[PDB]
This record gives structure tokens, C-alpha cells and sequence, in this order.
């Protein structure tokens, strides 16, 4: 739309929201293939930084590239590679997803903010394959990566 | 008092009158012409001069020729002189049988029956016809919408209503062809007469007839359907008695509207449609209708234009309805006929207080398998049923016997089908989609179900096909 | 005898599959070329009505 | 004389406004001083709008305009026969004067309900499919739709060809007068038509109206009411007639041009919203009038051109709910070798029917079954059965170009097949056996044809007989 | 009036569809130039104007409401279309309902994952 | 007459005359200018006012500045001395090599032949898999396909360098929108291979330029004034002439641009309401008369890939064939980048062709469509199971693929290789054998970016 | 000033559907007509008489060139829409960016199976 397309050459950062990731319960709902900063650069916020962030990309478009041949030709069919892709792109999506202080009217969940070594480090832990033995479910909603390794336990009864 | 002309665009035509102005929807003669030539008042566009949609063709009007203003709006004949006989838009003989004489006139424009005189009776009318009765039934006195795109069997689908509903109904009918096919106002003319139905002898012939089809300039497509609306009404209260009036195809009105409205001055609306599209339906779907005095049990054939139900028309006239029942150019072209989308028919009775439990737990049970089975489609699309999980295989099977099932070989259309028309009573349809429901025929052939009439027509075809 | 039972099927439902979907290519194909004109008809429509309109 | 002349204001964008002609009536032909023709559109309190049939860079503000007094009409009668005009009636065929002496408004009303009575005299293409399985009638208005390559303008011609049996005949209640309306197509292709019929010989009872790709638009607009006119001059005398609108996908295309320079609202597609009106007023015209009329008729063949098969768009849509059915033609059937390339499941004659040989009758039934079945399965000897009909009966309604059939032939052809003369027999060999039979019953039995086409029916004897020919011809078949 | 007087009131809109349809003849006729969809430019305004007088009131102004339930009719479930994404803009939360869930039983027929609250868990009480 | 500027809004100019208006179509000139610039009237606005659409920039004029009516359409130069000249829409010599001195001029407004003044044949190219595949036939309109950069102006080229011959050889090269860059190529390309001579009267074509840097009533018009040179030489000294037209979609979007600029209210998808007429009045006048014939090759260009738009799809109603180049096929190699399984004609049929030329081609596409099936399963399951038929099936066809390639003369200047030119006969030929196996043994080489099959 | 003077130039435009914006407001507000998504009938020429000014000269005249790269920003990858048309259609190749091969790790995000260059190898070195 004119406004909006309009608007994007005055910022320097962009956070892109999207329904269709709202109405999977995953929110914050940002768009992790559509949001931008001008800072994001290895110069900038250091190599490890900047590494993660392209690989969580990657993975997840990679799986986004996928998910009109799963749902047909099913997951059997796909190459072991594909299959790695998929349940740590899975695990990702769900870990960028979190509990915010003023949104525990809607959640029902209490407020986590998470700091800059533990966001990456996570993150490069999933990419790693350190998690591959945990349920999805247990990286939904929470802060930090201890916390997804405690859910699990708590899921498994 | 009299006028001049003083501007001529197709059916738009400018009258200043120098004493008296006619007010709005005044009926203005115009002089020195062979046929009757009506012109409808629309507007005051200031400086003595009156905005108006012509009733006919306007070829051969000239600038400065002699209008007259009648005093009131269009008046036709009503009562039982109308019965048997043909008129046009604005009341005039077209059946070459003489002249109309009755004792009462009509304005074919009048205010609709206000909020105080609605009734708030409901009852079924069956009509033998499977998928209706079963999943969006139609009410006695409530309002009935047949959706339809170009040739998929509106007009079939309202002959065969007459066939089960009308010929052996106790009063009578009102018949307003409205923008089709002048050769379907002579094909059911003479079925009505063969049939006795209309009687050139005697005072018996129970319907009226009204025709403004699509050789008519857009004021006479426009205003037609009042004209038929108008004898119905006469019926409904004049007598008190419950008439049926069908009227095909009411989109025609709509449509008409559109083509005048340009030459009116209007700025459009979305897809280039009068913007007073929805009052200018309301101002007329509201008439017709059901009041405390008398009874109306209309049924309106809509078209749908480029097949799309979203365009303004169609999807206005929703809301004036009791009872959709909407055709599909993909069922028909399966060769399932009628061709009703079961998942997009409504009506407004059913509820289980009023069909009872039995009817509205089948009806909910066969949209549920037939969603089940949609929804499964979807997922199918590329890789066939093999991949599909024995249980979902049983959505499938039964969801399929249920779509044929609700086909049927119509008394209309034995020359398309091939096969003898059939009716099915209300009890029977609703047993034999029971049945299948719960299994009683997981082992009969899907065809068996396809073109007949109660279950024990697919058993018998069964064993046919062994 | 299930290894030429297997690949018999296996051909016939690809095959199937293989039809099916450029029969929604063709859908799809088509349902993009109408939309993509009745997109810039109506657009430009609207831009007209409100030209004239002043 | 500002009361009978007038004097144009402004030019272009097609329409001239005029400063008076005071006394002109709506849609009167006018005159321009260049000798072009004009329709008075708009009458307004200062000038009239005229629409111009031609070329408006030959008119300058200033010029001279006159009333004709008379509201659009065209020449009508048999002296237009066998010549080529354009869309106003004057000869382009180099020819002469048309001999006309008399003339009919184009805008004419169709028939009301009375002087009608439905179809019931056959309009024989010539074609088996259509005469088979999609059944004209005489008064019918049967569309004829497809991607352009389709054929369309093929089935027209080949029917304009059949004809010349009945005209050259005795019966003068079996004739047919044709008309070909020309619309948007190329002058090359127009001309190419008229050899075409005049090898055939049947341009001697055709009138071709022509309004091709450089004709202004106004011109391609009127062409079908001109000829509609042409076509009712036989209606109205007890006469039947046949026209055929080449196509009128163009001719709603010239009047949205026209309608977009006049201002008026684009809708679907920037179509006008009387472009329905446009086209259902014509083809209302096309009807078959009872005998206290005269007992005549006109049939129409309107063309509709689809893009990639869609007939859902809007102007298909709208001329599939003016007629009485349709012919669908789809390119994959033309690629695939199915020529003509007639899809029928889903073409129908809503009212054909009732108008088609008992002969026809009595062998196309069954044909019509047993391609409907079929049509559900293209192992198991039964399903295996349908399958092998289903294939013979597709090659025997193949057919070439510019040979229509006479009905007795098409029902001598269609027996073998139904009957099962056909089944032991190459998919590959219908077609030579189907020309090899035709030529042996038309020259070894001419009388038991004849016969089927006086009775127009197969007798019990004509029916054993037949069995015999075509029994003893399978025998010494030898492809 | 019952806002204003320390009571409670509840309103049903129904339907806004048909009212924004009623405000473009309006204005059409008038000859303001139409803007998007031929709506009038202002069409959120239309609502949005409305809808902010559904208010909780505090003590002092008595603490009477109104609460309103506005509804919106879509076109083949295109809930992200111009119009409703309007009103969607607009109120403290929006109920989605689906044809296709209607037909399979789920009744009311809700889109969870597309239907939310503005309020949440502060509209409830705390057994709930 | 002489009238008046009375308004300038970029490329639209409203003149007022006191006496004596302009009719529609008539050209104006702009008096007290550097250089020519010329008015096409559009309309009569009333009031002795008349629109017109400029030839050139708008810059500079004044109200009040004088205009000549030249009492007529524009005019141009049309004969012999028109061979080997570059020329513009209004007729000037844009080559710098002085004036165009024929004998006569020509109005580039005209209508075409009459119902009255109005049969098959072939067209040789000396392309093989043109004159093979699908073959060009005198007198009919060829569209000319392909991705941009694929080749379609190269293959214009060659058309152009190959036609000197039976028929004559004459040319005329129309460029709608025409980049300037490409104008300076295409001439120095027509010098070097001779087809334009500087020194002597053998130049065998015309150049006309409409280059997209013109204002659109230029670029709508220069179609119109290559049609005029052409018409000269088929109607005043009889020959069957070569009309190309590349692109023909900026015909229709000049076209579409004066709409808009005279405020008319466009159509679908944004084209001009006269669309079809605009195309119309234009073909109408490419056809065979009994004086001779024009044969036009027409490059498309084809919005979104869609053959539904209005554009491509009114243009195909006045075509009897198409070339299809593609890049996939340029890319793995092969020049032309022809794709044989898509090309066609209104007449090509044994009827026409002749039995010979029929089979060959024929032969040629069952090959193709049998090579390309058998293509995944020697990609995934090995080029091994193979039945020694279909192994057969496989060498002759991708023989066949090369020999459908060929060295252009006017490709020189990128390859470096000299080019070829064949003769129906050694084309039809040398395909025929294929079948056979008499180069079974012959590799894949004596085959790829040759002529003869020798 | 370089290409007439014996030198080489290189201009970049970024970007040029932001310049054809700024047009389409004069227009407008001049009261030209519109044409489609609103540009006036001569957006193209604005566009084609700025990139012919590109060129390379002959020795004759100074042997000195322009050269042009410039910018169009596409919406959600539509290179068929208006000002894309029009910018593709008048330059002599295109390298075409993708958001998709963008985030795979593809950067820079160049289709080359898409991308044109007419002038191709006779801009390259002879080992290139
Ligand atoms: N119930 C039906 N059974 C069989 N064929 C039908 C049925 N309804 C419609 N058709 C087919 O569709 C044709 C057009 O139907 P009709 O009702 O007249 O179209 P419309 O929707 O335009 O009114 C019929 O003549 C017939 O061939
Ligand atoms: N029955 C047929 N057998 C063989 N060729 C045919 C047949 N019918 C048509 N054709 C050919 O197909 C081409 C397209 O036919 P045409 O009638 O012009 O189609 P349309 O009018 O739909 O464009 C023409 O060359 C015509 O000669
Ligand atoms: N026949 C050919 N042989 C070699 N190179 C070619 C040939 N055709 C095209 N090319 C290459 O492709 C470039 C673009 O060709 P061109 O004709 O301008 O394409 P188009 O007109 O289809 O856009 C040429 O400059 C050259 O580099
Ligand atoms: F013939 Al219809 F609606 F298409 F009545
Ligand atoms: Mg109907
Ligand atoms: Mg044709
Ligand atoms: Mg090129």
C-alpha cells in the first residue's frame, strides 16, 4: 500500500508484524524474513553476532522453501539434511516467539526479558544441533534457553 | 398541465413545464406517437424542468415535442381480470385478447408494509426435491432466492417448483418475467394453457401474467418487476388469500438500473454500479412479502454475473431472503443436477424447534461429512486418495454416495436427462440420507445413488449394476 | 511378486499425482492472469471516478 | 435553416456535437457535408451529439449537416443476395447498385410473445456432431464459443455450404437464406470467405454485411443490426432465414471504445453496463414466428471469442444467458486431432430437440448414451465395453471441412456405429471405412437413402435392409 | 444516557456493512469524490468516531458504560479486505467466525488464532 | 492557413486559426524553431481551436507563437533514393548524409486496399530451422517472440542480410521505440554485410527510427511512416517488400500514451479504448494486392508472460505465424535460440509446402517430443536403460538439435565465425536423412553451428 | 561534461521510481489526466529521453562515455508493474534482486539465470 511502502526509506530499523504468524500464537508476530536494520552488519555488532542472525535466517526460509512439498509428498519422503531443517527451523520459529510484561493479560504467562549474549547464545545452540532431542513445544513461550531445556523437563511429566 | 421535451439521451428524457411541475414518480404521456409512450418522473432538476426515464423506446422524440402529466404515478388493472391474462410494465394487453377490464387500478409504486404489519409465522413448504427440503427448506409466505450463473438451471429449477408446488396449490400466481427470454414468456404461456392452468373460455385460470423481457429498453426492465409485485399484492390483501409469485430474473432490475443510472447524472459506485443500488432494491424486495393481511410465497430466479457472488447485486440481495438456494456452474458440471452447493443453501427454519430434531440432526450430520470430505479434497488435490487413511477413506466414500444422492431426475428436464422425473416426500429424503449416514449402504456402488428419486431407487439400481 | 506390485502402483499413482497437478497449474495460471488485469482495471477505475468526480 | 441543418460545433473523440437541427428526432440519420452518414444520439437544450459511421477526420468544425428524416435503416430484401455491403447497406463487391425497394430500421423491437410458436423445423448443419447431438432448430439462437483456432467461424461456413441442397431444391419451405455478419475481422479474411462460397455456389443465397479491422468502431457496432434487419425481411414473409454474427466478442469491443469516448462508466472488464442490453436485444430478434405470421423464421449463430477457455468471464456469460445454448470448441480437443473440435458433455441445444429428424432421432440416443457413458471411463469386460463404442463413436464424428452431409448419409453413418458394425474394426479405420461405406451407399442405394429422407424416418423394412448393406459391406471391407 | 447516569448499556450494531454501503449512496450523492472501493475517503472515520463512545466511565463521572458489539459481514472469509481490517483497527478485539468450521459443528463457529481481546484476563474474573 | 499556439501542457498543443481549420490528422508546423517540429491535430475543440499532439519537444513554445497548416497529414519521402537512408517519423534524414531527394512524397495516413483490390506461397529465409520448422509465406504477418537479450533484433538482422534474392529482396526496418544505442548498431551491422551500400544504389533496405527518447505521439506514428516507404515500392513498382516491425507493443503503448494524454478514459488493463482500431487501421493495410505483396515480421513483447492481455491478444488476430526464440535455449548454447516445438503457420501443410518439405519438418518434431521424454529417466536413472531403440531415438535427435543451429552473417562480429546462408533444398535435405543413421557414426560436431549437412 | 571531453562517467539514479513520484504529484496537481496507478502519458518519456543521454562517443568525438545504472524499486517482486515496465523495456540489460535467494544466503541476491546484459562479452576482459 502507498503509506506504508512509502514509509520504509525514513527508518533506519524495521520490525515487520504478520497475521499469519499472530494466528499461530507466535508473538511477538514478527516477520523474521521481512525485518531489517541498518546496523546489522559484522562491523557493527561483531561477527558471532552476525552469523547467527544470517544462519536463524537461512534456516528459516530454507524451511519456508519446503513446506508445499512436505505437505504433499510428506516428510518420508524428504532427504535426512531436509528433515534437520525442518524439526530446527520448527524449534527456532517457536524460540523467537516470547512472554512480554504487558502482555500477561493475553498470555497467561509472566514477563521475560532476555539479554544479548543469551538470545545469541541460544539461538547458535539450536542452529548446533545441542537441542534436536527436545520436544518442539518446549521452546514456545519462554526467555531464556534454560528455560526451554527446564519446560522440556516439565513436559515430560 | 402540459410539458416540452428539452433533452433526449436513450431512456432519459428532460420535460420543463412552464405551470405545474409534476412531482417525482408521476406517470407523463407523451403526445403524437402510435403506442402509448409513459414516462416516468425522476427528478426536479430546477428551472421547471423534470428529470425522466422512459417507459419505451424514445426514437422519433423530438426536441419541443408535446408532453401531458397524468396526476399520479403508472396505474395498471388489478383483480381477477388480471388472471389468464398477459400485460406489459405499464398494464397494457399484450395477448391481443382486448382490453383488461377491471373495476380496480393499482400505482405500481406504493410504500411497503410497515414493521407493525410483518407476521412472524413459520412453516414448511415442501417441495419433493431432496437437497432443499433436506438442508435449507423453503417456508410457506417466506421468501425464496434461486442463485444461479449464466445456464445452470435457475429457470429449471423454478419450473419444476411450479410443477410441485403451484399447479396444485389452492389460490393463485403471479408469473413476472423480468428481463429473459420472450420465447420462455411463449413457451409457458402455452403450457399453461395446454394444462388448463390458464383458460381462454372460462373465469377459471389461476394465474396472471406479467413480461417485460430482454428485447425492452432498461426503464421497462426497471420497472416491471413493480408492475408483477403489484398484481401480487392485490391478491395477497384485496382478497386476503396466499398467492405464489415468481419472478425470474430479478437481477434484470437491478441491472437495468444500471444502465440508466449514468444517463441520470449519478457519480458510480464499485463496479461501476448505481450507488443507490441497495435502496432502490430495498425500496421494491420489501413489498414483496408476507404481511398479517395475506400470504406471499415468492420465488426470485437471481442471476450472477461473470459467476461471481461477490459482485454487488447478488450479494445485496442476500439479506432480503427466508431461503437461498444457490446453483454452481462446477456441480452442474459434474452432472449433478439440480446443481445446489449444499454447503452454501440457507434457510431461516431450519432449527431443530421447528423441523423437529430428527430432520435438523440428518441435514447438520450430511453438511458435516460433506465440510469433512471438502476439506480433505484439498489435501488430496495432488497425491489421490491411496496416501488417505482408511477412516478419511470413509469420509470419502459416504461423502461422495451423499453428493449423488442428493441429485434428482426432474419432470422439467426428462429431455436432458434421459430418465423419468421423480418427487420425494420429506420423510423419505430424510431416511434415506439417515441410512446412509450410518453405514446401511457402505457396500453399494456410488452410482447407484446418481439421477433417482427415495433410497430404495439406489438399491434397485444396484442390483441392476450388480 | 511385491516389488513389481510395488513400482506398477507406484508409477500409475505418480502419474495420477503428475496429472493432477498441471491441471492446477492450469487453474492457477489462469486465476493469476485475471486477477493481475481486473487488479490494474479497478484500480485505474476508481482513479477515473474520482477525477471526475470533482 | 437551423430547424432541418445544422452546423458542427466540435470533432473528435468520435462524436460531433452539433449547433441545431431543431426539428431532428432522436436516432435520425444525419448527413455531413463529406457524405458520410451520422445517428443523432443525444438531443440536448444546445447542440445534438451525433455518432459518425466512418471516418471523422473527414469532418470539420463548421460543416454542413442535414437531416435525413428517416431513423436508421438499411436496404432490405432478396436483391441483397449473393452480394457483399457494408454495415450501411451499400455494395463493396464492385458489383452495382443494390436493385433494394425497400428498407427496415435496424433498431427494430423483436416479437413479443404472441406471433411466436416454439422450434420445430430442423436447421441442418451438415455437421454430424452438431446435427446429432446438438440439435438446431429454425427460429434458434445457439452460440457457437472457443479460443480463437478453434473452428468457430468453420462450423458457420460449413452450414452456409449445406444449405445449397434445399435451395437449389423444389420445397421452397425447406430453404434458407444466409447471412454472414463480418465484424472486426480482417478485409483479407472477409474476401477469402467470399471465394470460398462462391466456388461453393452458395454465395447466390448469402449476403455477406461487412465491418472489418479498420472500419471505425460505430460501423462494427451496427453491422449485426443491419443484417438482424436483412434476416427479418425473411422472417416476416414466411420465409426463414440463418445469420450468423462473426463475432460479437469484437462488436461489444467497438461499442466499449465508443462508450469509453462518450464518458460512460466502465464496469467488468471497463465494459458499459448496457453491454448485456447490447447484445440481448439483437439476438432476441432471431425467433421462429407461429402461421398466423406467417409462419416463418430467423436463426442466429452469434460467435463469442474465449481467452484460454474461460467462458465464466463476463461477455461469454452474458450471451450464454441470451441464447438457447451453446457450442463449445476447445483447443486441446483441435490439437488432439478432434476436428471439429466440439466438447460435448458440456455443449447443449436447449430447444434443438424437438427439431430433428425422427431418423436423426432414432439412432442419436443412443449415440448420446453411449458417449455419456464413456465419458466415465476414459481389465473389466463391461466398463471395457463402453470404452471400445466410446472410441468408434469418437472417430465417426470427426469430419472434414467444406463437405456438409446430407442427413440421410449422417444417419446411415451414425447406424453402423451404434448398431455395432464398427466394433471389430481398427480405431485407425473408421474414417477410411466411414468415406469407403458413404461411397458405396450412395451409389449402390441410392433409393433405400432416398427413402429414409422422404419418411424422415427408418422403417422396420429400411432397418433391415440397412442391416444387410452394411453387414455385406464389413464382408469385403478390406482395409 | 445510561453511561452518563452510572448504568450500564450494551449495543448491538448490526450491521456496520450495510451502514458504511447506507454512508457512500450518501455522500455519492452529495458529489463528494469517492476514494478507495468508491467509499467515501473518510469511511473509517464513519466508525471510528462511533465506536469511541462505547467508554468505561471513571467514579467521578459516576462509573457507568457502554459496551458495543459492532458487526461486520465479509465476502468469502476475507477478513483482511479494506473494510474490515477498519474496523478490526478500531475495536478492543475482534470474533472471527468461519464458514467452514460452521459446517464441520464447530459452533460457534471461532478462529481462534485469528480472534483476539484487547482486554484480556482483566475482563475476567479471576476463576475464569 | 497560419494560426496560433493558444496552449502548451507538455506534448499536447492547443493552436487556434482565424480562417480555415485543419482537418483531423493534418500536419502543423511550429514556426520561429532550430528545428522542425511538427503538430499532428487530434481533435476540433470548438471555438476555431484544434488539440494536437507534438513530434518533438514542447520546450520553449510560446502563446501567441505562429503555426502553418501544411494542408495535409505528414509527408514523406518514398522511392528508390529512400534505400540505405536512415529517416524519422516526419520524414527526415536523421543518417547526416543530406537530403532524401526523391521524386515523390507520401501522407503516412492511408487506407487499405478495398474489399476489391485484394492465394499462398513461401518465403525462404535461408534459415534452417525457420525454413524447415515453420516457414514464412509472402504476404502474411510473422510474430517474432522471445525474452529480452535472446536474440529476436540478431535474427531481425539475418532476416534482412538473407533477403536479397528471388523475389527481389527489398526491406523496410520500422523501430518503435528504437534504442538508440541499437540504431547506431543496426546501421553499422547493414554497412559491413553490404545489405547497405554508401558508395553506390544497391542498399536493398530503409531504416525508419522511432527511438524512445521521442515524445509518444512520435513513437505512435513511426509504424505508420515505415508502412508508407513500403507501400511505395509494393503498389508504385511492384515488388513483394519486407516490412519489420520491432516491437509492436510499443506501438500499442505509444498508442496507449496519446490516449492518456488526451484525456480519454482508458480500458482494460490500462490500453487505449481504441485499442483494436489503432491496430486495426495499421495491419489492414500489410496485405498481398495485385500489384505485389508486403510480408511484415512483428516482434512482441508479451506483459507478464500473459497471452491473455489485451495487447498481445489483439495483435494475434493478425498474425499466420510466430517465430519462438528462448533463452533456456540460448543459454545452453544454440543460436538461433529457436524453440522448433513452438512455432507454427496459418499454411503449413503438404498442400502448400509440398509432401518433401512437410515430412521433413513433421519428422523433425516427433524426434524432439520423443527425446525430451525420455530426458529424466537419462538424467536420474542413467543414460544406459535406454532400449537400443530409444538409444536411437536420442543420437538422431540430438543430431538434429545442432543441425537446427547456425552461424549468422551478422553474428560474425560476436563469435568470430563465419556465417552460413541455406538453400531450402540443402536445408530440407540434410534433416530428411537424420533418420537413416548415416551419421550414426558422425558425432554430434559436423552437426552443432553449421550449414550444409556436408 | 566527462563524455563530451575525452572521459568516462558513471551515473548511478537512486532511485528513479521515487523521481517518476514526484512527477505523477505535478501532474496531478496540474490536472493532467492520470493513467495507470495515476502516472500521466508521457512517465515513459520522462524516463527514456534522462537514459538516452547515456552513450559511448566515437573518436570523432572525443572517444569519452556516460554510463547509467539506474535504481527501480519493485513491489513484492512485481517487474510487470508500470515504472518497472517502462525502466526495463529502455535499458540495454537488468540484474534483478530477490528477497528469497536474499535470505538463503545468496548476496549479493542476484538471479543471474534472469538477469541481461545485450553488450554481454564485448565488455569483458579476454581471461574473464
Ligand atoms: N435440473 C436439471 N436437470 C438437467 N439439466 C438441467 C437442469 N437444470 C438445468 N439443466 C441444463 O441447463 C440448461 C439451462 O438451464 P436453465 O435453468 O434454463 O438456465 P438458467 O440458470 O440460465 O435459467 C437446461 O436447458 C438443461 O440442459
Ligand atoms: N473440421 C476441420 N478439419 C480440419 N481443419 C479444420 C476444421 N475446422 C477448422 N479447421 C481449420 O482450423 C483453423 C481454425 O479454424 P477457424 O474456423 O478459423 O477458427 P476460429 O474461427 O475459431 O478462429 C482454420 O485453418 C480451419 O481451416
Ligand atoms: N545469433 C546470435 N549469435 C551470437 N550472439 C547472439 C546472437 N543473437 C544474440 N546474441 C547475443 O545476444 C545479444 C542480444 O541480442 P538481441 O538481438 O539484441 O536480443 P533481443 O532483441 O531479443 O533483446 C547480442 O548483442 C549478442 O551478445
Ligand atoms: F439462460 Al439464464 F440465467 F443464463 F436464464
Ligand atoms: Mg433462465
Ligand atoms: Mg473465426
Ligand atoms: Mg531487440
Amino acid at each position: 500500500d502507498p503509506a506504508p511502502a512509502t514509509t520504509f526509506a525514513h527508518l533506519d530499523a524495521t520490525t515487520v508484524l504478520s497475521r499469519a504468524i499472530a494466528e499461530l500464537g507466535i508473538y511477538p508476530a514478527v516477520d523474521p524474513l521481512d525485518s531489517t536494520s541498518r546496523i546489522m552488519d559484522p562491523n557493527i555488532v561483531g561477527s558471532e553476532h552476525y552469523d547467527v542472525a544470517r544462519g536463524v535466517q537461512k534456516i528459516l526460509q530454507d524451511y519456508k522453501s519446503l513446506q508445499d512439498i512436505i505437505a504433499i509428498l510428506g516428510m518420508d519422503e524428504l532427504s535426512e539434511e531436509d528433515k534437520l531443517t525442518v524439526s530446527r527451523a520448527r524449534k527456532i520459529q517457536r524460540f523467537l516467539s516470547q512472554p512480554f510484561q504487558v502482555a500477561e493479560v493475553f498470555t497467561g504467562h509472566l514477563g521475560k526479558l532476555v539479554p544479548l549474549k543469551e538470545t545469541i547464545k541460544g539461538f547458535q545452540q539450536i542452529l548446533a544441533g545441542e537441542y534436536d532431542h527436545l520436544p518442539e513445544q518446549a521452546f514456545y513461550m519462554v526467555g531464556p534457553i534454560e528455560e526451554a531445556v527446564a519446560k522440556a523437563d516439565k513436559l515430560a511429566e | 398541465t402540459t410539458g416540452r421535451i428539452v433533452a433526449v439521451i436513450g431512456a432519459v428524457v428532460d420535460v420543463q413545464f412552464d405551470e405545474g411541475l409534476p412531482p417525482i414518480l408521476n406517470a407523463l404521456e407523451v403526445q403524437g406517437r402510435e403506442t402509448r409512450l409513459v414516462l416516468e418522473v425522476a427528478q426536479h432538476l430546477g428551472e421547471s424542468t423534470v428529470r425522466t426515464i422512459a417507459m419505451d423506446g424514445t426514437e422519433g422524440l423530438v426536441r419541443g415535442q408535446k408532453v401531458l402529466d397524468s396526476g399520479a404515478p403508472i396505474r395498471i388493472p388489478v383483480g381477477p381480470e388480471t388472471l389468464g391474462r398477459i400485460m406489459n410494465v405499464i398494464g397494457e394487453p399484450i395477448d391481443e385478447r382486448g382490453p383488461i377490464k377491471t373495476k380496480q387500478f393499482a400505482a405500481i409504486h406504493a410504500e411497503a408494509p410497515e414493521f407493525v404489519e410483518m407476521s412472524v409465522e413459520q412453516e414448511i413448504l415442501v417441495t419433493g426435491i431432496k437437497v432443499v427440503d433436506l438442508l435449507a427448506p423453503y417456508a410457506k409466505g417466506g421468501k425464496i432466492g434461486l442463485f444461479g450463473g449464466a445456464g445452470v438451471g435457475k429457470t429449471v429449477l423454478i419450473m419444476e417448483l411450479i410443477n410441485n408446488v403451484a399447479k396444485a396449490h389452492g389460490g393463485y400466481s403471479v408469473f413476472a418475467g423480468v428481463g429473459e427470454r420472450t420465447r420462455e414468456g411463449n413457451d409457458l404461456y402455452h403450457e399453461m394453457i395446454e394444462s388448463g392452468v390458464i383458460n381462454l373460455k372460462d373465469a377459471t385460470s389461476k394465474v396472471a401474467l406479467v413480461y417485460g423481457q430482454m428485447n425492452e429498453p432498461p426503464g421497462a426492465r426497471a420497472r416491471v418487476a413493480l408492475t408483477g409485485l403489484t398484481v401480487a399484492e392485490y391478491f395477497r390483501d384485496q382478497e386476503g388469500q396466499d398467492v405464489l409469485l415468481f419472478i425470474d430474473n430479478i437481477f434484470r432490475f437491478t441491472q437495468a438500473g444500471s444502465e440508466v443510472s449514468a444517463l441520470l447524472g449519478r457519480i458510480p459506485s464499485a463496479v461501476g454500479y448505481q450507488p443507490t443500488l441497495a435502496t432502490d432494491m430495498g425500496t421494491m424486495q420489501e413489498r414483496i412479502t408476507t404481511t398479517k393481511k395475506g400470504s406471499i410465497t415468492s420465488v426470485q430466479a437471481i442471476y450472477v454475473p461473470a459467476d461471481d457472488l461477490t459482485d454487488p447485486a447478488p450479494a445485496t440481495t442476500f439479506a432480503h431472503l427466508d431461503a437461498t438456494t444457490v446453483l454452481s456452474r462446477a456441480i452442474a458440471e459434474l452432472g449433478i443436477y439440480p446443481a445446489v452447493d449444499p454447503l452454501d443453501s440457507t434457510s431461516r427454519i431450519m432449527d431443530p424447534n421447528i423441523v423437529g430434531s430428527e430432520h435438523y440432526d440428518v441435514a447438520r450430520g450430511v453438511q458435516k461429512i460433506l465440510q469433512d470430505y471438502k476439506s480433505l479434497q484439498d489435501i488430496i488435490a495432488i497425491l489421490g486418495m491411496d496416501e488417505l487413511s482408511e477412516e478419511d477413506k470413509l469420509t470419502v466414500s459416504r461423502a461422495r454416495k451423499i453428493q449423488r444422492f442428493l441429485s434428482q431426475p426432474f419432470q422439467v428436464a426428462e429431455v436432458f436427462t434421459g430418465h423419468l422425473g421423480k418427487l420425494v416426500p420429506l420423510k423419505e429424503t430424510i431416511k434415506g440420507f439417515q441410512q446412509i449416514l450410518a453405514g446401511e449402504y457402505d457396500h453399494l456402488p456410488e452410482q447407484a445413488f446418481y439421477m433417482v428419486g427415495p433410497i430404495e431407487e439406489a438399491v434397485a439400481k444396484a442390483d441392476k449394476l450388480a | 511378486e511385491s516389488t513389481t506390485s510395488e513400482q506398477s502402483a507406484r508409477m500409475t499413482a505418480m502419474d495420477n499425482a503428475s496429472k493432477n497437478a498441471s491441471e492446477m497449474i492450469d487453474k492457477l495460471t489462469l486465476t493469476f492472469n485475471r486477477t493481475r488485469q481486473a487488479v490494474i482495471t479497478k484500480e485505474l477505475i476508481e482513479i477515473i471516478s474520482g477525477a471526475a468526480a470533482l | 435553416d437551423l430547424e432541418e441543418t445544422g452546423r458542427v460545433l466540435s470533432i473528435g473523440d468520435g462524436i460531433a456535437r452539433v449547433h441545431g437541427l431543431r426539428n431532428v428526432q432522436a436516432e435520425e440519420m444525419v448527413e455531413f457535408s463529406s457524405g458520410l452518414k451520422g445517428m443523432s444520439l443525444n438531443l440536448e437544450p444546445d447542440n445534438v451529439g451525433v455518432v459518425v459511421f466512418g471516418n471523422d477526420k473527414l469532418i470539420k468544425e463548421g460543416d454542413i449537416v442535414k437531416r435525413t428524416g428517416a431513423i436508421v435503416d438499411v436496404p432490405v430484401g432478396e436483391e441483397l443476395l449473393g452480394r457483399v455491403v457494408d454495415a450501411l447497406g451499400n455494395a463493396i463487391d464492385g458489383k452495382g447498385p443494390i436493385g433494394s425497394k425497400a428498407r427496415r430500421r435496424v433498431g427494430l423491437k423483436a416479437p413479443g410473445i404472441i406471433p411466436r410458436i416454439s422450434v420445430r423445423e430442423p436447421m441442418q448443419t451438415g455437421i454430424k456432431a452438431v446435427d446429432s447431438l446438438v440439435p438446431i432448430g429454425r427460429g434458434q439462437r445457439e452460440l457457437i464459443i472457443g479460443d480463437r483456432q478453434t473452428g468457430k467461424t468453420s462450423i458457420a461456413i460449413d452450414t452456409i455450404i449445406n444449405q445449397k441442397r434445399f435451395n437449389d431444391g423444389t420445397d421452397e419451405k425447406k430453404k434458407l437464406y444466409c447471412i454472414y455478419v463480418a465484424i472486426g475481422q480482417k478485409r483479407s479474411t472477409v474476401a477469402q470467405l467470399v471465394k470460398r462460397l462462391t466456388d461453393a455456389d452458395a454465395m447466390k443465397y448469402t449476403i455477406v454485411v461487412s465491418a472489418t479491422a479498420s472500419d471505425a468502431a460505430p460501423l462494427q457496432y451496427l453491422a449485426p443490426y443491419s443484417g438482424c434487419s436483412m434476416g427479418e425481411y425473411f422472417r416476416d414473409n414466411g420465409k426463414h432465414a440463418l445469420i450468423i454474427y462473426d463475432d460479437l466478442s469484437k462488436q461489444a469491443v467497438a461499442y466499449r471504445q465508443m462508450s469509453l469516448l462518450l464518458r460512460r462508466p466502465p464496469g467488468r472488464e471497463a465494459y458499459p453496463g448496457d453491454v448485456f442490453y447490447l447484445h440481448s436485444r439483437l439476438l432476441e430478434r432471431a425467433a421462429k414466428m407461429n402461421d398466423a405470421f406467417g409462419g416463418g423464421s430467423l436463426t442466429a449463430l452469434p460467435v463469442i471469442e474465449t481467452q484460454a477457455g474461460d467462458v465464466s468471464a463476463y461477455i461469454p456469460t452474458n450471451v450464454i444467458s441470451i441464447t438457447d445454448g451453446q457450442i463449445f470448441l476447445e483447443t486441446e480437443l483441435f490439437y488432439k486431432g478432434i476436428r471439429p473440435a466440439i466438447n460435448v458433455g458440456l455443449s447443449v441445444s436447449r430447444v434443438g430437440s424437438a427439431a430433428q429428424t425422427r431418423a436423426m432421432k432414432q439412432v442419436a440416443g443412443t449415440m448420446k448414451l453411449e458417449l455419456a457413458q464413456y465419458r466415465e471411463v476414459a481389465l473389466d469386460a463391461a466398463t471395457q465395453q463402453l470404452l471400445s463404442r466410446g472410441v468408434r463413436l469418437t472417430e465417426l464424428l470427426k469430419q472434414g471441412q467444406y463437405s456438409p452431409m446430407a442427413i440421410e448419409e449422417q444417419v446411415a453413418v451414425i447406424y453402423a456405429g451404434v448398431r455395432g458394425y464398427l466394433d471389430k474394426l481398427e480405431p485407425s479405420k473408421i474414417t477410411k471405412f466411414e468415406n469407403a461405406f458413404l461411397s458405396h451407399v450412395i451409389s449402390q442405394h441410392q433409393a433405400l437413402l432416398g427413402k429414409i429422407r422422404t419418411d424422415g424416418k427408418i422403417s422396420e423394412e429400411s432397418d433391415a435392409k440397412l442391416k444387410e448393406i452394411v453387414t455385406n459391406f464389413l464382408a469385403g471391407f478390406e482395409a
